[PDB]
């Protein structure tokens, strides 16, 4: 009995070599800027943690964003202040400008550089085979980053892509649920989005590492080059991995749970069943036809497997062919 | 019982001062009024409590409540009317101002019109300088005309002492401590436009 | 019979008030923090949601009531911030539950609640008319009793923020002071604030 | 029974021989000016008839002074405007440079150029000798001029006489009971003020003319150099007489109203007595007589008379030896 431990292929002690102020975020002692600096313009959205508005900096008259966090433990509001510093100047990674607070009802806020707001779920459905290669490679720098600097970021999605089409500029936002990398450290199954949950986080195993960046990423790409949004449609998070098991085959998945010992939470017993190992051409059809290639099928399902350690590191993923032709017209 | 008292006695006069019998009997005050109000000779009998002589009583009864009424708009310019006005005023007879950063200052009765029948009595406030409409209901029915549309100013003009300062506070907007910045109403306006 | 919301939201008073969803006070991640404002939270939430109490000490459940009256007030500032909250108040303003403007040049424009201070104890209720964009106190007395911190400062600004629509233009017409029909010129101003100052 | 008719002295046909349009002043038609050229600054002062504003030219940014009339017969309205522009650019009299009206409740106001707040009631008890002479004189050229133009002003008093003494400059204004002379026509008694009322108004003796200014003149001299006023203090019309003949003494008084065959009130006579013509030199003191000389006495002597007909003129006046000094010292 108990789970076989785990620990990543890449950048595993990158935390255990940084002086503690790096990765001990609780200890990190806030620098509070002038609220009266900003002032709103108008609500670009929402979230179940923050409330998010385009505002003006009226000592320089330019436009930021204003991130405004809802009431939560302190501890994950200087965790988020923690990463967003350490990753600052990064690329493909939002800059933070400033940290700012109501001095009455301390309500604490945070305050971004410009972007333009257009996330993935807005054109990515829309967009050339190069444009997905393009922008998939973007992603990546900036997961291939945040990984070597010891950061996973634990809710790769669609809305938190932000892309300026016109620029070709594209940005990684919200680290609100992001995490630091310790090796053999058990961390919270409940993170990202039903749709983008690893299969990790759905069998209750807590010792992840980067990887479960790479699967969301995987389930990202699928949904684009297929035009199926999102690709694992799951009602709750037990159908979720039923929806994973109809595609991947459930085989692997009884192979995942027994190479690393996982006790299945009961309720998987008799909803499972029995599936096969689906090929990938299989979701290939007219109107997607133009997005799939055979190194786009490659690339996916190096992407999408259950053991987190099969899936490609980040690094390794910008050296596969689907890139080639982007790293080519990149070099100029 | 002089019928000005009963006048200003009444439920909803609360505004209107006890304007002098003096005033009233030299009819060089009264110039013009004749040619505004219907049964000038017996609305004034009425008003001075003198020997009268149906409906008809209740016809004579409309006019002398009118031509009071606009006596006492001419009778309020006057030193003595200011006087009186003013003496309502130190005691907020008049109600106060609803905006809160006026910190509820006394305001003076204003016509919006000079003729009768136009609109109702409105208040001034002297430390924001606008206008407002009584709070209480009683007030929604008497004429505008009968106070004016330069008593509050004709009272500061005579009493310059009365003006209280500008107020020391402004409203600020606040969200999550953040205020709004002006581009945000002319984009708020633009999509209300649009619809 | 009828819920503790819907109790409390009726009473004389409290008609500038919203019905919270029970699903919004249900989930503990919205009253984040609160445990820390209010006495007796535990009791005060169970009275609230209409849960069986813990009665001999007749003073000490008009303690809770009290608490429970507190919560309501501050849950309420953070809900009417959210999506369904401004779409209930919003509802509200539609029907003019708030009262109208005493400017008149405002031409009657239906007002939002507005807390001067997000601090309880600090500041009553107040209103806010969208088109002249100043701030009122209630006509009616009733209103003189219930805590601007159970609205907050940000209310109708995230309102507008969020139904941009609903902003009424600026007023058409202006007050314009004549006397005898001549308009009193600024310096008119000037030389009397001195009167009072020197006086 | 049946009053003695009386006729001025001088300037009796004046009108006569003139358009009726210059003293048929009911058929006169006003020329309204733009009433949104004029703002309000501050009130200067009030009276029985009107209600007077320093105000500002807005289109030339110059200081004005508006009378603002209450209700009366517009007849009364016509009679000032026709006498204020019969008399504009004469020596001393008020300049009406526009006449406005509230377009809807119709209140007429008559616009003069401005003229320094200072009137001979707050200067003329701490005024020298000469000063009483110089500004005596020019109240006479103003008085002689509206007399030659055919206009008595029946109210002339302290009120009445703008004085900017710093530069000099006397204005004789408020003509709004100023009336055109017609010799053999009978005018109202209640003109005036109580203190500056001839006996020709107190005794109901209605064919008068330019000389009652005279009368009027003279008690506001006496006022000046005795350092009294009002010179003849009456309680009511009745008493004014009284106060009167308490100086000029009961025999020539009914000498007076034999002369004209005036029906007294029944009411005068039980108030009047027996009072002798007191000298000159009884009202002069220690404070005063620096004021009060040989000249100033004759001079009086000779305004101050019953005898509406024996008054010196306004030109006669200004010939009189009191003024030599000063006529000498404006022959330069
Ligand atoms: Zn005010
Ligand atoms: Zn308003």
């Amino acid at each position: 009995s108990g789970p076989v431990p785990s620990r990543a292929r890449v950048y595993t002690d990158v935390n255990t070599h940084r002086p503690r102020e790096y990765w001990d975020y609780e200890s990190h002692v806030v620098e509070w800027g002038n609220q009266d600096d900003y002032q709103l313009v108008r609500k670009l959205g929402r979230g179940k943690y923050s409330e998010v508005f385009e505002a003006i900096n009226i000592t320089n008259n330019e436009k930021v964003v204003v991130k405004i966090l809802k009431p939560v433990k302190k501890k994950k509001i200087k965790r988020e202040i923690k990463i967003l510093e350490n990753l600052r100047g990064g690329p493909n990674i939002i800059t933070l400008a400033d940290i700012v607070k109501d001095p009455v009802s301390r309500t604490p806020a945070l305050v971004f550089e410009h972007v333009n707001n257009t996330d993935f779920k807005q054109l990515y459905q829309t967009l050339t085979d190069y444009d997905i290669r393009f922008y998939m490679y973007e992603i990546l720098k900036a997961l291939d980053y945040c990984h070597s600097m010891g950061i996973m970021h634990r809710d790769v999605k669609p809305h938190n892509v932000m892309i300026d089409h016109e620029h070709r500029k594209l940005r990684l936002i919200d680290w609100g649920l992001a995490e630091f990398y310790h090796p053999g450290q058990e961390y919270n199954v409940r993170v990202a989005s039903r749709y983008f949950k690893g299969p990790e986080l759905l069998v209750d195993y807590q010792m992840y590492d980067y990887s479960l960046d790479m699967w969301s990423l995987g389930c990202m790409l699928a949904s684009m080059i297929f035009r199926k949004e999102p690709f694992f449609h799951g009602h709750d998070n037990y159908d979720q991995l039923v929806r994973i098991a109809k595609v991947l085959g459930t085989e692997d998945l009884y192979d995942y749970i027994d190479k690393y010992n996982i006790e299945l939470d009961p309720r998987f017993n008799d909803i499972l069943g029995r599936h096969s190992r689906k090929r990938w051409e299989r979701f290939v059809h007219s109107e997607n036809q133009h997005l799939v290639s055979p190194e786009a099928l490659d690339f996916l399902d190096k992407l999408l497997r259950y053991d987190h350690q099969s899936r490609l590191t980040a690094r390794e993923a910008m050296e596969h062919p689907y890139f080639y032709t982007v790293v080519k017209d990149q070099a100029r | 019982v002089s019928w000005i008292s009963w006048f200003c006695g009444l439920r909803g006069n609360e505004f209107f001062c006890e304007v002098d019998e003096d005033y009233i009997q030299d009819k060089f005050n009264l110039t013009g009024l004749n040619e505004q109000v219907p049964h000038y000779r017996q609305a004034l009998d009425m008003i001075l409590d003198l020997e009268p002589d149906p409906n008809q009583s209740d016809l004579i009864e409309q006019a002398a409540e009118m031509l009071y009424g606009l006596i006492h708009a001419r009778y309020i310019l006057t030193n003595r009317g200011i006087a009186q006005m003013l003496e309502k005023y130190q005691q907020g007879d008049f109600g106060y101002c609803p905006r809160v950063y006026c910190e509820n200052q006394p305001m003076l009765p204003i016509g919006l019109s000079d003729i009768p029948g136009e609109a109702m009595v409105k208040l001034y406030c002297p430390k924001c300088m606008d206008v407002y409409t009584p709070k209480s209901s009683r007030h929604h029915h008497t004429d505008g005309a009968y106070f004016g549309t330069g008593f509050p100013h004709m009272l500061f003009m005579v009493h310059p002492e009365y003006r209280p300062k500008r107020p020391a506070n402004q409203f600020v907007p606040r969200l999550y401590g953040f205020k709004i910045h002006p581009m945000a109403y002319q984009l708020q306006l633009q999509a209300a436009s649009n619809f």
